Formats: structure tokens, C-alpha cells, sequence
């Protein structure tokens, strides 16, 4: 019925404690971002 | 000597709060980790 939820920080876990390589995330625009809104669903629908 | 190192940057940050039309008052939640920062 529900799933492991699992909540994935793309910020830490592509670079780690970096802010430099952090601003290189930045130039790949939403890929951080949606994905860790798509783990986030994900987590939500296990709860529904 | 021997020394354990343990990764900084424990849990995440989540921001529980009701509507925008009801209040402004906001409720942190840290995960996983215990009363810290405040
Ligand atoms: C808040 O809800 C009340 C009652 O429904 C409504 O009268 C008012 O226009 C709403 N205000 C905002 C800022 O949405
Ligand atoms: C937070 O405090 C509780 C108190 O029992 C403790 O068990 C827990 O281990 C602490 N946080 C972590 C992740 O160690």
C-alpha cells in the first residue's frame, strides 16, 4: 500500500557542502528544483 | 589518533502554514534532527 517515502536533497547530494559547484547547479535551471518536487509527490501520495 | 568524521548539514527545512487569507504565523518543521538553531 504505501512506499518507502524517501525526500532526496538535490542540493547537497549533487554538490556536496559547494557553494562553487552550486552555482554551476544554478545554470541547469529547474532540474534540482522539479525533480525534488517530483520525490516530493511522490512522498504525498504515499500518505493519500 | 583515531577521529570520526560526521557530514555537516543535517535534515531538511519545512515550513508549515495555514492560508494566506487566515494568518501570517508560521510553523517550522525540522526533520530529523533536534532543536538547534531557534
Ligand atoms: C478572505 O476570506 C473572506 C471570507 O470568505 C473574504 O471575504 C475575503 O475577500 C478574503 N480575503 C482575501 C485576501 O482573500
Ligand atoms: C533528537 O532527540 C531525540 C531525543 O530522544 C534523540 O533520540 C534523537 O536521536 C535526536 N536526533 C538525532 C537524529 O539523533
Amino acid at each position: 500500500v504505501s512506499m518507502t517515502k524517501t525526500s532526496v536533497d538535490c542540493t547537497m547530494y549533487i554538490c556536496g557542502d559547494s557553494t562553487e559547484c552550486s552555482n554551476l547547479l544554478l545554470q541547469y535551471g529547474s532540474f534540482c528544483t522539479q525533480l525534488n518536487r517530483a520525490l516530493t509527490g511522490i512522498a504525498v501520495e504515499q500518505d493519500k | 589518533e583515531i577521529l570520526d568524521i560526521t557530514p555537516c548539514s543535517f535534515g531538511g527545512v519545512s515550513v508549515i502554514t495555514p492560508g494566506t487569507n487566515t494568518s501570517n504565523q508560521v510553523a517550522v518543521l525540522y526533520q530529523d534532527v533536534n532543536c538547534t538553531e531557534v
